[PDB]
């Protein structure tokens, strides 16, 4: 059982987009103050996924990479590769050299 | 803030933590079952103790949320399931005594060895030493000796233990706001809070009697026919007017009559539908058996088995060096892990068992979307009934012809259908009066209707009245004849077989009506019908989230258990038995006319 992977199961409000919450403060589900102790109505927010090889396909670990592309007023520098068509000389051709 | 949100967070942490502890306990049990080694036993015991302690702590913490301030039906159902004390309401000394009594009954039943006086050098255990003698012998005094000696040893050991057991279980049940332990068992079918679909604990006994009153003519005719055939087999022991002798029913206790098919066959000259030789000729492996079962389930529209099912199941006996339990069991380990533990041979019985256990796996897969504490059947009957319907459908000659296991030029005449229906009646109909009489006797024992000094005098009186089975010699109160069976000695409910039997044919009629089958009910196959699979899967996906009455409305369109599909299934056989019983006398007399 791999218990190095954790998830938040409880929070007072929903997350905003692209927000990270790494707080380990005890979740207060009741009127009573938690006081740092996981007693009645006060749970620990982060729970672990016990990833084991014999799990089902809907419970197996999946690595997710989300790529976020934004265009801002600054000069755009992450560009895609541009191919180089084999140079032809001594003929009337349409040339595109560095724009 | 509110109580309902607190309960929802509690049942959101509970489901995940319990799912993890469950998976670990179930995996330890699996590793014990496929590999009987002492470290696996220790790991199983540690996981079980952790699981039980965790269930005790969550039961202690769940009761602090009052039920009447929660309106959501699913949350109230999970909280009702969790808030049961179980044995925790009883004192620690009495709880320890009850656990000790249950464990020692388990050891007495499992390691009980009985053999003939004056020849004690070797003895035979119940499985398979006594089972084979009861199922295959034709000798009157040998079966009488085995039956009386095993009930003498087991009953004389278990009678004070059972007398303590009834008092402790009644004390726990009255401590849990129940009338008796019988009411505690009947509370599984209790539905409360749903308008129109409410079911009471007291309604179950009335419904069982109402169904059994319609069972009784068919069972009387079957009993008369079996009585005539056993009179042919044993000339002088069986009376024309009396009950059947107890040790002649083909099994140790009378649970099934399926071992009397050889003696009571209508048409021996006609062939059987045995397909074992065809699989031997075509070299069918157990993997091919499970692939054909998977093909059957994809034909009706249900999902196919996962890759982890094929990778992680043990479908063949491992070998001499590694020991495993031979009993076929479907395991829903949790987290989408589904396995079958079966030592599959090339037989028809193993093929039907593979269909039955894959039906169990399909039922387990269907409610995987549900929360952890609602991942069960709506009652104890549905879970077995959905496997028994697969056992019914797979056993049909149309299914065998469709998969190529039966010759396409096999003549399906009335005589083979009559003898097949008689075999299915001996297996299915014959267990119903025994099940009903045993459960009614246990309910009267728990309720206090029968005093301890009059347990057996009533019991045989019930058996003559209901089952039509007479004792060979009278038994006094030093015997404990019921507790020789596995379920009663190890604290298991027995009405699940009765409910399973009725739900089986109700589901069979519903799916055959959905599949538009136009012939006899026993000639019906539910393969290739997407709509029948959809009608099944609508109930299958619910699990324990909805009442069993609403699930039965979803399948058959009725709000209550019904007996008419069973009688419709055996109607050709019922007419044949009525024709064959013209000379003989249907019904029995409770007097001592055969033997006492
Ligand atoms: C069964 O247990 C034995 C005990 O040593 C072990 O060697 C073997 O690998 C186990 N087999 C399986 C299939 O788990
Ligand atoms: C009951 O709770 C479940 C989640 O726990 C929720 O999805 C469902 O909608 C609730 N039912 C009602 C009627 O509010
Ligand atoms: C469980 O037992 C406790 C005390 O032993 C009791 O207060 C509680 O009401 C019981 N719960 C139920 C459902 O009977
Ligand atoms: C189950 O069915 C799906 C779709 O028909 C298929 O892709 C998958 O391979 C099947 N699973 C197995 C184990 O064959
Ligand atoms: C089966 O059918 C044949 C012809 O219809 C008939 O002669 C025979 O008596 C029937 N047998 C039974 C048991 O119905
Ligand atoms: C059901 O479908 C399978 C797959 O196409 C087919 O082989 C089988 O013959 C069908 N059943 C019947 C009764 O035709």
């Amino acid at each position: 059982g791999n218990y190095n992977y954790l998830y938040r199961l409880f929070r007072k409000s929903n997350l905003k987009p692209f927000e990270r919450d790494i707080s380990t403060e005890i979740y207060q589900a009741g009127s009573t103050p938690c006081n740092g102790v996981k007693g009645f109505n006060c749970y620990f927010p982060l729970q672990s996924y016990g990833f084991q090889p014999t799990y089902g396909v809907g419970y197996q670990p999946y690595r997710v990479v989300v790529l976020s592309f934004e265009l801002l007023h600054a000069p755009a520098t992450v560009c895609g590769p541009k191919k180089s068509t084999n140079l032809v000389k001594n003929k009337c051709v349409n040339f595109n050299f560095n724009g | 803030s509110t109580i309902e949100e607190q309960a929802k967070t509690f049942l959101d942490k509970f489901n995940h933590e319990a799912e993890d502890l469950f998976y670990q306990s179930s995996l330890a049990s699996w590793n014990y079952n496929t590999n009987i080694t002492e470290e696996n036993v220790q790991n199983m015991n540690n996981a079980g103790d952790k699981w039980s302690a965790f269930l005790k702590e969550q039961s202690t913490l769940a009761q602090m949320y009052p039920l009447q301030e929660i309106q959501n039906l699913t949350v109230k159902l999970q909280l009702q399931a969790l808030q049961q004390n179980g044995s925790s309401v009883l004192s620690e000394d009495k709880s320890k005594r009850l656990n000790t009594i249950l464990n020692t009954m388990s050891t007495i039943y499992s390691t009980g060895k009985v053999c003939n006086p004056d020849n004690p050098q070797e003895c035979l255990l119940l499985e398979p030493g006594l089972n084979e003698i009861m199922a295959n012998s034709l000798d009157y005094n040998e079966r009488l000796w085995a039956w009386e000696s095993w009930r003498s040893e087991v009953g004389k050991q278990l009678r004070p233990l059972y007398e303590e057991y009834v008092v402790l279980k009644n004390e726990m049940a009255r401590a849990n706001h129940y009338e008796d332990y019988g009411d505690y068992w009947r509370g599984d079918y209790e539905v409360n809070g749903v308008d129109g679909y409410d079911y009471s604990r007291g309604q179950l006994i009335e419904d069982v009697e109402h169904t059994f009153e319609e069972i009784k003519p068919l069972y009387e005719h079957l009993h008369a026919y079996v009585r005539a055939k056993l009179m042919n087999a044993y000339p002088s022991y069986i009376s024309p007017i009396g009950c059947l002798p107890a040790h002649l029913l083909g099994d140790m206790w009378g649970r099934f009559w399926t071992n009397l098919y050889s003696l009571t066959v209508p048409f021996g000259q006609k062939p059987n539908i045995d397909v074992t030789d065809a699989m031997v000729d075509q070299a069918w492996d157990a993997q091919r058996i499970f692939k054909e079962a998977e093909k059957f389930f994809v034909s009706v529209g249900l999902p196919n088995m996962t890759q982890g099912f094929w990778e992680n199941s043990m479908l063949t006996d491992p070998g001499n060096v590694q020991k495993a339990v031979c009993h076929p069991t479907a395991w829903d380990l949790g987290k989408g892990d589904f396995r079958i533990l079966m030592c599959t041979k090339v037989t028809m019985d193993d093929f039907l068992t593979a269909h039955h256990e894959m039906g169990h796996i399909q039922y387990d897969m269907a409610y995987a979307a549900q929360p952890f504490l609602l991942r069960n059947g709506a009652n104890e009957g549905f879970h077995e009934a959905v496997g028994e319907i697969m056992s019914l459908s797979a056993a049909t000659p149309k299914h065998l012809k469709s998969i190529g296991l039966l010759s396409p030029d096999f003549q399906e005449d009335n005589e083979t259908e009559i003898n097949f229906l008689l075999k299915q009646a001996l297996t299915i109909v014959g267990t119903l009066p025994f099940t009903y009489m045993l459960e009614k006797w246990r309910w009267m024992v728990f309720k206090g209707e029968i005093p301890k000094d009059q347990w057996m005098k009533k019991w045989w009186e019930m058996k003559r009245e209901i089952v039509g089975v007479v004792e060979p010699v009278p038994h006094d109160e030093t015997y404990c004849d019921p507790a020789s069976l596995f379920h009663v000695s190890n604290d298991y409910s027995f009405i699940r077989y009765y409910t399973r039997t009725l739900y089986q044919f109700q589901f069979q009629e519903a799916l055959c009506q959905a599949a538009k089958h136009e012939g006899p009910l026993h000639k019906c196959d539910i393969s290739n019908s997407t709509e029948a699979g959809q009608k099944l899967f609508n109930m299958l996906r619910l699990g324990k989230s909805e009442p069993w009455t609403l699930a039965l409305e979803n399948v058959v369109g009725a709000k209550n258990m019904n007996v008419r599909p069973l009688l419709n299934y055996f109607e050709p056989l019922f007419t044949w038995l009525k024709d064959q019983n013209k000379n003989s006398f249907v019904g029995w007399s409770t007097d001592w006319s055969p033997y006492a």
